[PDB]
């Protein structure tokens, strides 16, 4: 079982490992904090299955946030489609410093 | 990549330093083993121990004196927990 | 006593027991805490203006807000 | 795996036939490779082409028996225009236990295989006909 | 450039070990009543020339090996350690300004110890194997004790850089407050060299001879940037470069000059020595070194 | 998907197969065991590092001194085994019948 | 000498997995572990990388290796390659240069996954301000907000040196 | 004034670099010209592939791999 | 889904301000004196609401407040300005306790000519107010609402209805 | 040993597990883990055969690549969606890993290769706290980390579990391999219900936990390794073979018996859903691994094999083993039948 004298003897002396956003020693923030505290926010007073259900959205922009999955697709579809037109060779390309 | 430059030209030159060297002229015991890891735990200690430089400037000043004396305190009682019981011995 | 038998031993835990206790005897620690606490890392971040407050100095030549001068003076 | 079983279920039982042999043989090779590794890891055969004798007969009697059943399936339900009972697949059952039975060349436990493996697949088609869950609702 | 830098880095140092040979050679000399060598040209410059280019010609040791690599993979580690352990080091400019080197100095003293372990295994017979291993043992007791108080010794300067290290050296040695660290400190350095008096009683005797004197040059140029030398005026390095090389050729003269005089040590003395003496004593300086710069109001500016 | 996570989830395959196949030597398992663990810190440290995870930056250090201490007790089995038998193979294990 | 510095690097590292997981002699072994260690430091390094990695080179290549080939030392003997091993490395390495193939000249590589196939430039910070070096804040922490967590690592390690001994004769 | 140096070249970067996406991916279909993936209303910080993407090699391994081997 | 709104090229030119990095770095404290008290307006702007492409006019103002105030150190004393700051150059990472005595100079230049007293430590800290003329900006956090609440059970408890209600052991 | 050396070794086996009970953080479950091996290393090889030296070199292997997998399943949460909160897990691939890493922690059908070996060659105390620390530790964490569990996997585990802690135990007359298949088939049973209310793992852990501590207590009260032996201790006394007689009646789970308890409790709960011959395969299976127990029953206290004299000489010598608590838990594991609604006690 999982017992409760974390909350029990009013010492929290494990809940600031535990997520980011918790204050760090400088007050600095993390890569993704704001979608952190939307996402928290979104699914705090939460039964953990309206959780699944209902707060999808913003859960997949933090999970979008923190690995950058398909934002990288996208720039590597840019990439592929720069080469087999500089392969082409229709507008030697200006993209890059200078016209 | 400019420590790896530096760690290039000293590798192939102490690699010509060898190689022109060399083309031109032609049981056990346990006493051994209880101090590597004497020296392994106490290491591993001074690992716990060596960022305390990095942190002696924050707001929480004698928690780090009490947390850093708890643990130069524990590595004295292993030691002398070793040094009591005949853990280094002959 | 002792002091014959194993004195290098005596003598590590003297200073092991004075480095104990000196700190509780001691009128630096709160200026240690005060100089450690008074050097900033990040941006000191403004504030929107005032609900007429009689705080957060607008020049910061004023001396309202909290500053430091037992730095200079030692 | 679940695509291939599911393929094997997918077919209407029913006559869409020889792909329901097929499936059985892919299911009784894939047995047979499952049971065969366990084998193979555990007796350490020396010399490896003992090991690999050892392999191919498990794979080949588990497609074998998987093959004889999906016909007799198949020719049963042709036959007897019938494709609600269990009583065809119990015929399925004991012919996989009788040629289990001549392949490993006993027939004492090749009767005790036809009972037990016709009893099984009986309960297996009788078990897909009313509908009870793979394993779990999991729901209360 | 910086392959140049590279190269007026590691040419002089075969000029800086061979003339140490004949240094320490002489000065044993003279420690004792002995003039020479001094018949090979004036005062035996080309003695060390001499010997060197004589032992590169002659016969090497025949094999006699396992796993000829790993035979040669052994010296080839040593020197590269000898060679790639200069580049952090500041005489006034270092070549590369690090943010940490310490830790950078201890991690290939460690694998001085592997080049150590590696030419024992796969020498020889199981005699020299044994021999070899109370010598990485009688080397990795004691990178606990270096490491440790390198580490409160840089605690009073708090960062890692080394140029803050010759920046807070400024106003008065390190020597004074802290000296029995200090002291120990250097004890410790012989033993990382591996000299008298501490016992360790191969192929190529060279190489290996090679790896010692520059790691004992090594230690002591960190030695004389760690715990003595003087400021360092800008547009005008020859000063400091003056003062730093007359004080470490002063430190590496009394380091071979308290090689010159002693007995070596017996073996359990030397583990029980160093670990009921100075493991107590160090533990007892590093924690007034943690308690000490919380008490008189100076932790370091640490940027 | 920052593409050398991929190598070194594959590299983590490599060790853990290399710990459960091995063939003569126990001391070969455990420094496979230890280079699965080097795994992990790379692994959990180019992604703590690329994250900005700055305020429980403590998983490569602290996972690397306990698996450290793992190995340790690992080493002391080692040689236990080795002391009261010959040698430390796989084999001259086969006492003790399942 | 050009971008994808830590794609090659980490070919070098699981040719070196490969290269000692083939089973050799243990001291070849550990030979295999300490360049695996020091390209893996090289990667880390890569990343900056500024502590961890460097952190890293003392234990593993500094305290741990040198145990595991003292060992080796002084308890096998290993007295005399083969077919197993070699052949072993010879399918790692074909293994390796069929997945970096199809990297290579390919879109993505999947186990169960969608590996986006290119070198990591990306992601990387866009030049903030740092000025700490963000793994020496962070580490600088666990003597503030860490109290369990170096309580229970150092009882741990005792307890190791207890359990050392016991085995090894205790008292 | 770095801050809004800054802040005036990375949006310098962001302008120019979606008008030459704009110019360049004319021919699939779909694809909004300056869609963030992401769902909420807010200035996310890009991520160095938005800034220095399709710069071809060298000002990319200077700008982001500088400062972590420099030295 | 949604395009980003980029500004145009229309707001972004403003004179930038093409200086090097020693000068800027030595015409700091003083820039903090007379100058950058509008451009708390700006790191206001920026901490109130997390998106440039918004605050830009208050970087266009801190640009020309920047400009103005080294054109103004430009106009008068003093020229030796430009020793002190090739004074303090090429001394590796700039330490200002380098070239302090021309940093006296300097001070007494702009003291008895023009005035600017240096701010002195520590004065280039100390949480400072700023007000605007734009009213502060609400959830900037563009979310949705927070969807559902729990209902909070409670009420005071009546006892076991009938007992267990398994198969038996009623009461 | 010195006994303030065994109190610590036992004091930092409760803190180990308590720190898995306790925490919130999934590298202090994993040096939790870590800590009850370390900590359990030497209670086994007590005396020093080589017996229990392959034993313990066996167990610390297998359970370093156990710890080792946790911390691969760990990594590969926070490769996913990334925070050190014991929840929700974010990948069926990690959860994988995760269930199987903690089926080698516990006694598991693919994975029980060493229970046997490593209860063989050892003393009865180190196999006690062994199996009670041993299987307490896991149940904690599949109890916390259950909604994301494909359930094939525990569901796989259990039926194979069950099944082969009853097939392997039809052959061995080594007390010591009877009571591990036993705990075998045991775990089974109490990770089958995993996903449907904990509720009653937990009660069934409590239960067997009981049980096997009032049969390895029976056993230390003199000390047997074979079934003659348990003759002679018919001989030399009459009240352990009554205790035998009742204690392997309740680990053979008869209804008017406590170890029926949970048997019919999984049963119930079970079929609420739409599993049905799951649960009669499964209370099969369990009346299949009665059989060696009640093997066991006919060799000690019913029929009666013949003696060997020196019991003359043992019978001057009244009993003088210390229990530890006996008693206590034999009438608290066998007459605890009227006490079904104690299920709610739990939760």
């Amino acid at each position: 079982p999982f017992f409760d004298v974390q909350k029990k003897l009013g010492v929290d002396l494990d809940h600031w490992m535990t997520i980011q956003s918790a204050e760090q020693p400088h007050r600095i923030p993390a890569r993704c904090h704001a979608f952190e505290k939307e996402w928290i926010e979104c699914a705090h007073g939460i039964g953990s299955i309206r959780a699944e259900k209902e707060c999808k959205i913003e859960f997949e922009d933090f999970r979008e946030c923190l690995l950058r999955q398909k934002t990288m697709k996208r720039l590597n579809a840019i990439k592929r489609q720069r080469d087999k037109l500089i392969k082409e060779g229709k507008y030697t390309p200006p993209p890059h410093h200078s016209g | 990549m400019n420590l790896m430059i530096t760690l290039l030209t000293n590798f192939t030159l102490a690699t010509l330093l060898v190689t022109i060297a060399f083309w031109l002229p032609q049981p056990f015991s346990m006493k051994f083993f209880l101090v590597a890891i004497t020296f392994l735990l106490f290491d591993l200690e001074i690992a716990l121990l060596l960022p305390l430089p990095w942190a002696s400037q924050t707001t929480n000043l004698n928690t780090m004196l009490t947390m850093a004396l708890l643990l130069i305190f524990l590595l004295a009682v292993s030691l002398a927990y070793e040094w009591t019981q005949k853990g280094l011995e002959w | 006593n002792v002091w014959a038998k194993e004195p290098v031993l005596v003598a590590s835990f003297a200073i092991a027991g004075l480095a104990v206790i000196l700190p509780t005897l001691s009128p630096y620690t709160k200026y240690s805490l005060m100089i450690n606490r008074a050097t900033p890392y990040n941006y000191p971040v403004p504030l929107r203006d005032d609900g007429n407050m009689p705080d957060v100095p607008s020049h910061p030549q004023d001396p309202q807000g909290p500053s430091l001068e037992w730095l200079k003076r030692l | 795996a679940k695509t291939l079983l599911h393929q094997y279920w997918d077919i209407p039982e029913g006559t869409e036939c020889h792909r329901k042999t097929y499936a059985a043989t892919s299911i009784g090779g894939a047995s047979g490779l499952v049971v065969s590794a366990y084998s193979v890891a555990l007796k350490t055969p020396t010399s490896f082409l003992e090991g690999v004798a050892r392999t191919g007969r498990y794979t080949f009697t588990a497609a074998a028996i998987g093959a004889i059943f999906g016909l007799t399936s198949c020719i049963s339900a042709q036959v007897r225009e019938k494709p609600d009972d269990p009583l065809n697949y119990l015929i399925g059952g004991c012919a996989g236990g009788l040629t289990l039975g001549a392949r490993t060349r006993s027939y004492g436990i090749g009767a005790a295989a036809c009972a037990y493996m016709g009893l099984t697949a009986a309960l297996v088609k009788m078990g897909q006909l009313e509908g009870w869950k793979v394993f779990a609702e999991p729901k209360v | 450039m910086f392959m140049i830098n590279v190269l007026t880095l590691i040419i002089p140092i075969l000029l800086a070990v061979a003339f140490l040979t004949l240094v320490e050679r002489k000065v044993l000399g003279y420690m004792q009543f002995r003039k020479g060598p001094n018949v090979v040209g004036p005062y035996g410059l080309l003695q060390p020339i001499a010997d060197a280019i004589k032992l590169f010609i002659k016969e090497p040791l025949r094999p006699a090996t396992s796993s000829i690599s790993m035979f040669i993979l052994a010296p080839i580690l040593a020197l590269t350690l000898a060679l790639t352990m200069w580049i952090p080091l500041p005489m006034p400019y270092p070549l590369i300004n690090m943010n940490l080197g310490v830790l950078f100095m201890l991690a290939m003293s460690s694998l001085a110890v592997y080049s150590i372990l590696w030419s024992g295994w796969a020498s020889n017979s199981k005699y020299a194997l044994i021999g070899a291993l109370r010598a990485v043992a009688q080397t990795i007791s004691y990178e606990v004790t270096l490491a440790i108080i390198l580490l409160s010794v840089l605690l009073m300067n708090g960062s890692f850089t080394l140029s803050t290290l010759i920046i807070t050296q400024e106003q008065v040695w390190l020597i004074f407050p802290a000296w029995p660290l200090a002291m120990m400190w250097f004890i410790s350095t012989l033993a990382e060299t591996n000299r008298a008096p501490f016992d360790l009683t191969a192929g190529p005797f060279a190489l290996f001879f090679m790896a010692e004197y520059a790691n004992i040059i090594m230690m002591n140029i960190f030695t004389t940037t760690l715990f003595l030398g003087a400021f360092h005026n800008p547009y005008m390095p020859e000063l400091y470069t003056i003062n730093f090389t007359i004080k470490s050729l002063l430190l590496s003269i009394t380091f071979l000059w308290i090689r010159a005089s002693y007995p070596r040590f017996r073996y359990d003395q030397l583990m029980h020595l160093l670990w009921k003496n100075f493991l107590p004593l160090t533990l007892a300086l590093c924690m007034w070194h943690v308690s000490l710069p919380i008490l008189l109001s100076s932790i370091p500016p640490q940027t | 998907m920052s593409l050398v996570y991929m190598n070194i989830m594959m590299a983590f395959t490599v060790s853990l197969t290399g710990l459960l196949m091995y063939r003569s030597h126990l001391m070969s398992s455990l420094l496979c065991l230890e280079g699965m663990m080097l795994s992990l810190f790379i692994l959990a440290t180019l992604m703590i590092l690329n994250s900005h995870f700055t305020l429980a930056s403590m998983m490569p250090i602290i996972l690397l001194v306990f698996a450290a201490c793992e190995a340790a007790l690992g080493l002391s089995l080692l040689v236990m085994v080795s002391n009261t038998y010959g040698t430390d193979y796989v084999q001259n294990l086969n006492l003790l019948q399942c | 000498m050009m971008t994808y510095i830590v794609f090659i690097l980490s070919i070098i590292f699981v040719m070196g997995f490969v290269g000692f997981s083939s089973k050799p002699s243990p001291i070849y072994g550990g030979l295999g572990l300490i360049v695996s260690g020091g390209v893996g430091c090289g990667i880390v390094l890569n990343f900056g990388g500024s502590f961890l990695g460097l952190m890293v080179f003392l234990i593993y290549l500094g305290g741990m290796m040198v145990v595991f080939g003292y060992t080796t030392a002084m308890a096998t003997e290993q007295y005399p390659s083969n077919k197993v091993v070699l052949g072993t490395f010879i399918t790692g390495l074909l293994m390796e240069f069929l997945m970096v193939y199809y990297v290579l000249k390919d879109k993505e590589v999947e186990i169960v996954f969608k590996f986006n196939g290119m070198g990591d430039w990306v992601i990387y910070d866009t030049g903030d301000s740092g000025f700490f070096s963000e793994e020496a804040m962070g580490i600088a922490a666990l003597y503030s907000y860490g109290t369990w967590l170096v309580i229970v690592t150092g009882w741990s390690l005792l307890i190791g040196v207890v359990v050392i001994m016991e085995i090894t004769r205790g008292n | 004034l770095l801050q809004a140096e800054k802040d005036r070249r990375v949006l310098q970067m962001l302008r120019e670099n979606l008008e030459e996406e704009a110019t360049i991916m004319k021919d699939v279909p779909g694809w909004k010209v300056g869609e963030s993936v992401f769902h909420t209303t807010r200035w996310v910080t890009p991520m160095m592939g938005e800034l220095y993407g399709l710069r071809t090699g060298e000002e990319i391994l200077s700008s982001t791999y500088g400062f972590i081997w420099y030295t | 889904p949604g395009i980003v709104e980029l500004p145009s090229l229309e707001d972004l030119k403003v004179q930038e301000v093409k200086v090097s990095s020693s000068v800027l770095k030595a015409a700091a404290h003083h820039y903090g004196a007379q100058c950058d008290k509008p451009n708390k307006e700006f790191m206001l702007c920026r901490w109130e609401e997390k998106d440039p492409r918004r605050c830009l006019e208050e970087g266009k103002l801190v640009n020309q407040c920047a400009l103005e105030f080294f054109r103004q150190i430009k106009r008068h004393c003093a020229e030796p300005f430009t020793e002190y700051w090739t004074c303090i150059d090429y001394s590796g990472l700039q330490l200002f306790r380098r070239c302090r005595k021309e940093q006296a100079q300097f001070d007494k230049c702009v003291l008895d000519k023009l005035g600017w007293v240096r701010p002195d430590l520590g004065e280039l800290s100390k949480v400072t107010k700023v007000k605007t003329d734009r009213p502060l900006p609400e959830n900037p956090y563009h979310s949705r609402a927070r969807p559902e609440p729990n209902p909070e059970v409670e009420g005071d408890l009546k006892p076991a209805r009938h007992g267990s209600r398994l198969f038996f052991w009623t009461m | 040993m010195n006994p303030i050396i065994l109190i610590i070794i036992l004091m930092t086996v409760m803190l180990g597990t308590i720190i898995v009970m306790i925490s919130t953080h999934w590298l202090l479950i994993w040096i939790g883990f870590e800590m009850n091996m370390l900590a359990i290393i030497p209670i086994m090889m007590k005396k020093h055969n080589p017996r229990a030296t392959e034993a313990s070199t066996k167990y610390f292997l297998t359970q370093s690549t156990a710890s080792m997998l946790l911390m691969m399943a760990i990594i590969i949460n926070l490769m996913f969606s990334g925070q050190w909160t014991v929840m929700k897990l974010f990948n069926p691939m990690a959860s994988m890993l995760m269930t199987m890493a903690l089926a080698m922690k516990l006694g598991m059908a693919p994975f029980h290769f060493w229970v046997p070996e490593v209860t063989q060659g050892i003393p009865l105390s180190s196999g006690l706290i062994l199996l009670t620390w041993q299987k307490l530790a896991p149940m904690s964490v599949l109890y916390q980390i259950l909604p994301s569990i494909n359930l094939d996997l525990i569901l796989t585990l259990s039926i194979l579990s069950i099944t082969i802690g009853g097939w392997g135990g039809l052959n061995q007359t080594q007390l010591r391999k009877i009571m591990a298949y036993s705990s075998i088939a045991h775990m089974g049973w109490m990770t089958a219900v995993l996903l449907y209310n904990p509720t009653m793992t937990l009660l069934n852990l409590i239960i067997y936990i009981i049980m096997t501590s009032t049969m390895f207590t029976l056993f230390m009260a003199n000390s047997t390794t074979t079934t003659l032996s348990l003759s002679h201790t018919w001989n030399k006394a009459p009240i352990m073979t009554i205790l035998v007689l009742i204690t392997l009646l309740s680990m053979g789970g008869l209804p008017p018996l406590s170890g029926f308890m949970p048997k019919w409790m999984i049963i119930q709960e079970m079929t609420k859903n739409d599993s049905i011959i799951l649960p009669t395969l499964m209370a099969i299976t369990a009346l299949l691994n009665l059989y060696f127990y009640m093997r066991l029953t006919y060799s000690t206290a019913l029929t009666m094999f013949p003696s060997t004299n020196n019991m003359k000489m043992k019978w001057q010598f009244p009993t003088t083993k210390r229990m530890t608590l006996l008693p206590t838990m034999t009438v608290l594991s066998t007459m605890l039948l009227p006490l079904t609604p104690i299920l709610s006690i739990l939760e």
